[PDB]
């Protein structure tokens, strides 16, 4: 006969001083269908924006993946979405899957945008998504390395070199141009220091792998270059901060996580900080000037996946807001004012990993769970804040103020 | 070229916490160097000397222990919690044939602080309690360093239950906590998966994802805590598949040296240390196979 | 479930029998006001011209007096318990005039402010309510409802509560760690400075309500910018919990104590000069500043003993630092010792005190009297050398939570105990010797005054206590509900209340005879 039906939410605002943020699911990105991904456990799913030059005036751009899938449509901000059903371009990679991306800013135009596409192979692709045409599949033959590619980035104002990143603990430049070997090739050393290692391509001719940065023991969980260019911030599993002079190719400064092994960073909008969440739920703050620890942040119940300064809320006193999205499906905004910067202003290693009462724990000003998967994605832009899990649902948050316009 | 154990029926609990305990640098030393001790060092000495069945040992165990003897699942921390002080109060009696700490007690023992506070007095009162396993409960997206600040979470005694003070000589608000004191060589962590969730008047599996890092400090600590700093190295863990309390399969997963090792029933496998984040546990959580962590077995760095 | 109580006590008690909690000053009389933890209010004097400095005592609390503020020019006064209690005094004439019962727990701190005649009250119920001191004042019997205010926000218990002078800016501390903020006129949220890891016991504000000063048990004190939402500074000139803050009128200068035992004036500019004031002999509860000259020149302290010690910062200027800048008071009040410890005898009847002095002493519960004072002997040999081969079952409770003896009777134990008249003590020529209730022989002395128990009697014939003791008619963990002295009973108001207020039970043997 019959039976009986016998028998936790996201949150979807949020306020702050400036004022009342709001999800603004109309303007939402997902695979067309709509049906949640499968989170396996297996890669994260990831957003990369860039502007065609706003020929339009819609010229904002967005690409993301979901495991075997690979998605590009016009970005619409706090705008209705643009039609899911109805790509610019899709991708489906039976082999593989795409495990990070990066568009080239600058090489950048309403008929032509280099792409490049890092997989869990080793594999890095370089599509022009508006015109399908091209293609490139730097290290097809899994030779320079065999670990799945964790962070790939144009080199900030090239053209033609990129930086990549492997699960080895190793990273690799390529140019465009040049083209792989045959066969695994030869280096020979260029730096050596404490921790780290440079080796440089031995070639007769323009071969690929410019060079292979060997950094620490483990995964190089993520890298980025300063505002400015000149310098490379990476994190890796063994839980050194190591920021490198990029045209010098040397050892500007380390840092050491509480414990466990640092897997997001970035640069203050004005490159004078470093934040870095890790395996220890914190978030770290570190001077770039001082080389030192200035605070952590404990607001998050599993480990910090992603953290980025919000250069549209930052800064007589000064002020800079930064961000993080954590495996615990939470939010937290972050707040470094003049009395956490400055504390001595008028009215193995422990010492470069200060004890904990030594340093001061900051708290969120907002950790609000806005999502059901484990988080992937914080992008802070002009008009909203733009969030993503591994479900796969691309999440624009309209700023106070930025939700309507009038002339 | 590789070890192993049998599984007679539903021995994977004897199985993988045997396999843990072995891979346990300190504890293999003195498990052979000298009842259930004498099984444990016939199997103990029975690897070092080389797909081995503990015979001598499952019988043996469901002989004197007869919550053992059925057939049916049993739950690995029972095992573990049994096995472990079945041994110290051996090597209590062999020192009384000739309250003192035994070899079992400089290894997986530790102490915790029962914290009591006037919030009007600000005086704190004390009450210790020594511990073996940590079993810290568990909610989902979370990471065991989120759920050990659970365990030192603050009960606060207030309201129509506030509480007496000797020295406020009256009835005041209260904050009542726990926190490690004493920090052991090696902690073991249970993760309160299986819960006794009384709708059904049954038990039931959590299959929440819960993070676990290889390196390891905890914030928990006392203030008046001896050495607090412990930096930990996951040594081994005790996976478990299933959907049940008694329908699991145990599984380990080991290091020794650089090598990382799983032990399904016999079968051994080389297994990178990328290849443990299967064992956190499930988000979208079909209450599946929810191949999940379950006891943690982390060792002092120094 | 309301029972009766009653304490053992002399009339007057003209010194503070426990912990002052709060400080208050009027300075165009010179007076001071200590709140009690012994459940009284009194009002003292300042001149160092005169010698008694005591001058009345406010009496109507029945828990501890957690603090108080003065205002409308002295000329008011209001008060807040553990009695769960809010109330108004006329402070002239030392004596209670309304009773706000609207918070559910132990209301644990004021604030004032003087320009609007403004106060709130706040406390464990995690609540705070606002109240025009002008209207309360006004409560009348006919027009005597008052109309409540609150602020929704804290998450947990509050602990110490600031409002500034002019009336536009109110903060919360609290067990929750983090301060709030509101407009006491509209009741908005303004904003929450989190910072502090641990509870809030202080809280100040400049006149404009632009920064603020806050001392935590944290062992830190703290000054935040209202303006840019956030903390400026954070000094740590303590060992332990911070719970009392003084200012100097220009918000340069912060005095400050706690459980640490010693008070440091310290500069909020320059930090590195502080001066010690003192180490006093307990912890500081609270501070009150002489505000009659710029460089203050004295600061009153309350502890957590009787004793109420003023200290003057005569040095400040010229004098980590080892050194305290004064070792003795200048003025003193003088505090009665409390009551510790208790031993019920075996003849449920004879109590064997200690107090603060070590001072044994014996009492009779029945009558309700002490007998004889037994200085600094041992107590637990006291206890045998008064051992009595008898048992009577217990009939009543005790609580020493005033410092003084009150006595409390339930509707439970209170008569199953019947004791026979001649080793009870009362003799008679008949040799009567009937079994006598002594629950019940104790609750018609204590009406014994009413007219209610009044024919050819007045009270039940062997005993009367004593005709000051104050008899207190509470609720099981309840409110307070009706209070007065025990030869008041026959007044007409008291008759009337004594009427709605007295339970059965108690009416049964006091009125009816029926036990």
């Amino acid at each position: 006969m019959a039976t009986e039906g016998g028998g936790n939410e996201i949150k979807t605002q949020f306020t702050t001083r400036e004022g009342l943020y709001k999800l603004l699911p109309h303007s939402e990105y997902s695979r067309p269908n709509r049906v949640p991904f499968n989170s396996q456990g297996s890669n994260p799913v990831r957003v990369s924006f860039v502007n065609l030059n706003d020929q339009s005036g819609n010229g904002d751009r967005l690409c993301f993946n979901v495991g075997r899938e690979l998605y590009f449509y016009i970005y619409k901000g706090v705008r209705k979405a643009a039609d899911l059903s109805k790509p610019i371009d899709k991708r489906i990679y039976k082999g593989t899957q795409p495990t990070c991306h990066d568009f080239n800013h600058l090489t950048a135009t309403a008929e032509s945008v280099s792409l490049l596409v890092g997989f869990s192979a080793g594999q890095v692709q370089l599509i022009d998504p508006i015109k399908k045409e091209t293609s490139k599949l730097f290290n097809e033959e899994r030779l320079i390395d065999k670990s799945r590619v964790t962070c790939v980035k144009w080199v900030p104002g090239s053209e033609s070199l990129f930086l990549v990143a492997h699960s080895s603990g190793n990273m690799y430049l390529y140019n465009v141009e040049h083209t792989c070997g045959t066969t695994a090739p030869h280096y020979q050393l260029l730096k050596q220091g404490e921790s780290f290692a440079v080796h440089t391509c031995k070639s007769k001719s323009t071969r690929n792998p410019l060079l292979k940065w060997t950094v620490g023991e483990g995964a190089l969980n993520e890298f980025a270059f300063s505002p400015d260019g000149k310098f490379l911030a990476c994190v890796s599993q063994d839980g050194f901060l190591r920021v490198f002079n990029f045209d010098s190719v040397e050892l500007h400064g380390t840092m050491k996580s509480y414990f466990g092994g640092l897997l997001c960073v970035c640069w203050s909008p004005d490159g004078k900080y470093i934040v870095t969440g890790g395996e220890d739920d914190l978030v770290t703050v570190w001077s770039f000037v001082d080389c030192r620890v200035i605070a952590r942040g404990h607001g998050h119940k599993s480990w910090v996946s992603v953290v980025a300064f919000d250069p549209y809320t930052t800064s007589v006193s000064v002020t800079y807001r930064f961000g993080s999205v954590g495996q615990d499906t939470q939010l937290c905004l972050w707040d470094l004012t003049e009395d956490i910067l400055f504390p001595h202003q008028p009215l193995l290693g422990t010492p470069l990993c200060p004890r904990m009462e030594d340093v001061p724990l900051l708290e969120p000003l907002i950790c609000k769970k806005i999502a059901h998967e484990r988080l992937t994605v914080l992008i802070f832009l002009e008009d909203c804040i733009v969030t993503a899990c591994q479900e796969g649902f691309i999440c624009t948050w309209g700023r106070p103020g930025k939700v309507v316009s009038f002339n | 070229h590789y070890f192993g154990l049998v599984n007679f029926g539903n021995t994977c609990y004897c199985n993988s916490v045997l396999q843990a305990l072995y891979f346990c640098r300190p504890f293999r030393e003195k498990v052979l160097a000298y009842s259930l001790l004498t099984c444990l060092a016939d199997l103990f000495h029975s690897i070092a000397t080389q797909v081995i069945p503990p015979k001598k040992f499952i019988t043996r165990l469901r002989k004197e222990n007869e919550l053992f003897d059925n057939y049916m699942q049993q739950d690995a921390h029972e095992f573990l919690n049994y096995l472990l002080n079945t041994i110290a109060d051996i090597l209590q009696e062999e020192r009384k044939q000739e309250p003192d700490p035994t070899w079992v007690h400089e290894i997986f023992q530790g102490t915790l602080t029962n914290e009591t506070r006037c919030l009007t007095c600000e005086t704190i009162s004390s009450k210790d309690e020594d511990f073996l396993d940590l079993s810290v409960d568990v909610e989902q997206n979370t990471s065991i360093t989120h759920c050990l600040r659970g365990f030192s979470n603050t009960e606060t005694l207030c309201s129509e239950y506030k509480y007496y003070c000797e020295e406020c000589r009256s009835k005041q608000e209260a904050h009542k906590r726990m926190k490690v004191k004493k920090l052991p060589m090696i902690l073991a962590l249970h993760l309160k998966r299986f819960k006794y969730m009384d709708q059904l008047h049954r038990y039931t599996k959590l299959s929440y994802r819960v993070v676990f890092p290889l390196e390891l400090r905890l914030f928990n600590t006392s203030g008046d805590a001896t050495n607090p700093d412990r930096m930990y190295d996951l040594v081994a863990v005790v996976v478990h598949c299933g959907s049940g309390p008694n329908r699991g399969h145990y599984i380990a997963i080991v290091k020794s040296h650089d090598f990382w090792l799983l032990f399904d029933d016999d079968i051994v496998e080389k297994i990178d240390a990328q290849a443990i984040e299967e064992f956190y546990g499930l988000t979208s959580d079909i209450s599946k196979n929810s191949e999940s962590g379950y006891i943690l077995f982390y060792q002092s760095r120094d | 479930k309301v029972q009766v109580s009653y304490v053992i006590r002399d009339e007057v008690e003209k010194y503070n029998r426990n912990g002052v909690n709060a400080l208050q000053l009027d300075p165009a009389l010179n007076r001071l006001f200590t709140a009690g933890r012994d459940s009284i209010i009194r009002i003292w004097s300042v001149n160092q011209h005169k010698q008694d400095p005591y001058i009345a005592s406010m009496e109507h609390h029945t828990d501890w007096v957690n603090d108080i503020v003065l205002c409308c020019n002295g000329k008011t006064l209001i008060s807040a318990s553990s009695d769960t209690t809010v109330k108004v005094w006329n402070a002239h004439k030392g004596f209670c005039m309304s009773t706000l019962r609207t918070h559910k727990d132990y209301v644990k701190a004021l604030a004032y402010a003087k320009d609007k005649e403004l106060v709130a009250s706040a406390g464990l119920d995690r609540q705070i309510f606002l109240w025009d001191v002008n209207t309360l004042t006004a409560l009348t019997a006919s027009n005597n409802t008052v109309t409540t205010s609150s602020l929704s926000g804290n998450k947990d218990s509050i602990y110490s509560l600031a409002m500034n002078q002019l009336g536009t800016i109110i903060v919360s501390g609290s067990t929750e760690k983090v301060l709030r903020v509101w407009d006491p006129r509209t009741c908005a949220k303004l904003m929450k400075l989190k910072g502090h890891t641990d509870n809030v016991k202080a809280l100040l504000l400049n006149r404009d309500g632009t920064q603020c000063l806050s001392g935590s048990s944290d062992g830190t004190i703290r000054l935040w910018s209202l303006g840019q939402q956030r903390c400026i500074a954070t000094y740590r000139v303590h060992d332990e919990g911070v719970w009392a803050l003084q200012v100097n009128d220009a918000f340069t200068h912060v005095y400050s104590g706690g459980r640490d035992r010693k008070i440091y004036c310290t500069d909020l500019r320059n930090p590195d000069i502080r001066v010690l004031i003192c180490e006093e002999k307990a912890p500081v509860l609270k501070m009150e500043l002489d505000r009659s000259a710029d460089p203050p020149p004295a600061i009153w302290v309350a502890t957590t003993k009787s004793t109420v010690n003023k200290w003057t910062l005569k040095g400040i200027h010229n004098f980590n630092p080892i050194t305290p800048l004064c070792t003795q008071p200048d003025q003193v009040i003088k505090g009665g010792a409390s009551i510790i410890q208790c031993h019920i005898l075996n003849d449920k009847r004879h109590i064997l005190t200690k107090d603060t002095n070590n001072n044994v002493a014996y009492w009779d519960v029945l009558k309700a009297c002490k007998v004889e004072d037994l200085g600094k002997v041992d107590f637990e040999d006291e206890i045998k050398k008064r051992f009595k081969m008898v048992y009577v079952p217990n009939w009543f409770s005790v609580d020493l939570k005033t410092g003084m003896l009150t006595i409390t009777l339930d509707e439970s134990d209170c008569f199953a105990a019947w004791v026979s008249a001649k080793d009870a003590g009362f003799s008679s020529p008949d040799g009567s010797d009937p079994k006598l209730n002594l629950g019940g022989l104790l609750l018609q002395a204590l009406l014994e005054y009413w007219p209610r128990t009044h024919e050819n009697q007045k009270g039940n014939g062997y005993f009367q206590v004593p005709p000051h003791t104050p008899v207190i008619f509470g609720e099981a963990g309840g409110r307070t509900l009706f209070r007065l002295l025990c030869r008041d009973s026959g007044g007409e108001t008291e008759s009337m209340l004594l009427n709605e207020t007295v339970p059965q039970w108690v009416i049964d043997i006091t009125v009816d005879k029926n036990m």
